[PDB]
């Protein structure tokens, strides 16, 4: 069968599920981002922007 | 003149009594006379926490919170005599009433600061 490095290449011609792929990517990438934030938030002191600003 | 059938839920019984615009008289004071406060009502309408400062020893201002215990907040019914002094000054001294409120206020991030409100022994 297909090797383990082309299991994908079964979107080439199914442009459904291509858009399926693309689309559970794009829901991937918008958890990891609202994810992100939300760890952020949890440890994120705001109490100096002077010596304690978000870089540091 | 209102009842607590009119008052009760409306949040007006934690509001102190108001005075209208015409009220910019005088109160003559006999210092003969023996005098006392029979009611002082105290409504807070803000609450403001000092910021522990950072650390720059600089400036620490009071800043705004919210209040999270509701229409809670009032002194009332608060009694005590009203002495005249020799030198024509005034001198409240406060002997009961319902004078103080647990308060809890809210900064900006969470914190809660809880407070006893209060003017006791005033
Ligand atoms: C954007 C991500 C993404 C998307 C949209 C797809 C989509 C697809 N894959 Mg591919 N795949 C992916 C990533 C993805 N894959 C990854 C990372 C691997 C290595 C594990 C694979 C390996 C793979 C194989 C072997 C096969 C597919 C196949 C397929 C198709 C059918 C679904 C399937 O069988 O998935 C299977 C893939 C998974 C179930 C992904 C693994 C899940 C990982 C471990 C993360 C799970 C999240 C977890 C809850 C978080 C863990 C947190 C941790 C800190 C503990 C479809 C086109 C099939 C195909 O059609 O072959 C022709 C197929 O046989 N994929
Ligand atoms: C938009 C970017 C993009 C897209 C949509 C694709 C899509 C494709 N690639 Mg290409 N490729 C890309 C960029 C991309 N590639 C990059 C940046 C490189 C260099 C790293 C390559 C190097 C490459 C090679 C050498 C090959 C492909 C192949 C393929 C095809 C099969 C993929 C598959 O089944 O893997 C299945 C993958 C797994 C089952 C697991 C992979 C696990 C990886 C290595 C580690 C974990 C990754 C992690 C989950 C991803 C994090 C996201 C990241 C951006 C930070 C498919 C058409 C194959 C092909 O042409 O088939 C005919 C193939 O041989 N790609
Ligand atoms: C009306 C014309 C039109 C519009 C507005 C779009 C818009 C889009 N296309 Mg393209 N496309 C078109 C014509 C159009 N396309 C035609 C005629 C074809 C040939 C069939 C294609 C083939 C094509 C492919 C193969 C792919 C796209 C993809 C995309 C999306 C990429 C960006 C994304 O996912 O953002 C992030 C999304 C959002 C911020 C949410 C947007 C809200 C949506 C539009 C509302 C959904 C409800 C709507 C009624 C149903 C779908 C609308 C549909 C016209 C796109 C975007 C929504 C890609 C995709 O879907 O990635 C996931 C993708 O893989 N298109
Ligand atoms: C411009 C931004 C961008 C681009 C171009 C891509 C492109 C890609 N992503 Mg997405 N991704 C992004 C942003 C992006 N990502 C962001 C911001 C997030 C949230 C963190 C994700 C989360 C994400 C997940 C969970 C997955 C992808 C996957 C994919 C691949 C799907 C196509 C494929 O089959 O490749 C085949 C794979 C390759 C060609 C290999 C890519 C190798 C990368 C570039 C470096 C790998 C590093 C190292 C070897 C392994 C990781 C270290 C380990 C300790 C964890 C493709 C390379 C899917 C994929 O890799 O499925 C197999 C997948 O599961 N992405
Ligand atoms: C965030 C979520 C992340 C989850 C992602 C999961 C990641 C999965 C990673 C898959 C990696 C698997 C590698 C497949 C490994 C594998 O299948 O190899 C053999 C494979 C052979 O492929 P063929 O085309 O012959 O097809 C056979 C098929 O059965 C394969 O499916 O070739 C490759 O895959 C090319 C890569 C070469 C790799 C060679 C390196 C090995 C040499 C030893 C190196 C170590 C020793 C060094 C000493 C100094
Ligand atoms: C269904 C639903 C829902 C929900 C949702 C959700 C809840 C979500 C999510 C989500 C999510 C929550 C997500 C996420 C994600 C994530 C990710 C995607 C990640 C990733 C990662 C990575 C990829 C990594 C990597 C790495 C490592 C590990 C280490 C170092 C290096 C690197 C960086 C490479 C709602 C209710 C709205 C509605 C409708 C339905
Ligand atoms: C309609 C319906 C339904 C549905 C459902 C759904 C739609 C679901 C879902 C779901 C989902 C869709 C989920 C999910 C998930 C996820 C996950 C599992 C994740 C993750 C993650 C992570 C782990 C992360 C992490 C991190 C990051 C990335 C960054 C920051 C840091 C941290 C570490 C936090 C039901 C059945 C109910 C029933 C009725 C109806």
């Amino acid at each position: 069968g297909l090797p383990w490095y082309r299991v994908h290449t079964v979107l080439i011609n199914d442009p459904g599920r291509l858009i399926a792929a693309h689309l559970m990517h794009t829901a991937l990438v918008a958890g990891w981002a609202g994810s992100m934030a939300l760890y952020e938030l949890a440890t994120f002191d705001p109490s100096d922007p002077v010596l304690n600003p978000m870089w540091r | 003149t209102l009842t607590y059938d009119d008052i009760v839920g409306t949040g007006l019984a934690n509001k102190c009594p108001t005075l209208d615009d015409t009220a910019r008289g005088a109160y003559p004071i006999d210092s003969s006379q023996t005098y006392r406060i029979a009611r002082l009502c105290l409504q807070p309408t803000t609450f403001l926490v000092k910021e522990e400062p950072k650390n720059k020893r600089q400036e620490a201002e009071f800043v705004p919170t919210k209040l999270v215990t509701r229409e809670t907040t009032s002194l009332d019914q608060i009694q005590g005599e009203l002495k005249v002094n020799s030198d024509g000054s005034l001198t409240f001294v406060e002997e009961d009433g319902i004078d103080f409120q647990p308060v809890t206020v809210q900064m900006a991030g969470g914190e809660r600061i809880p407070l006893l409100f209060t003017v006791k022994n005033l």
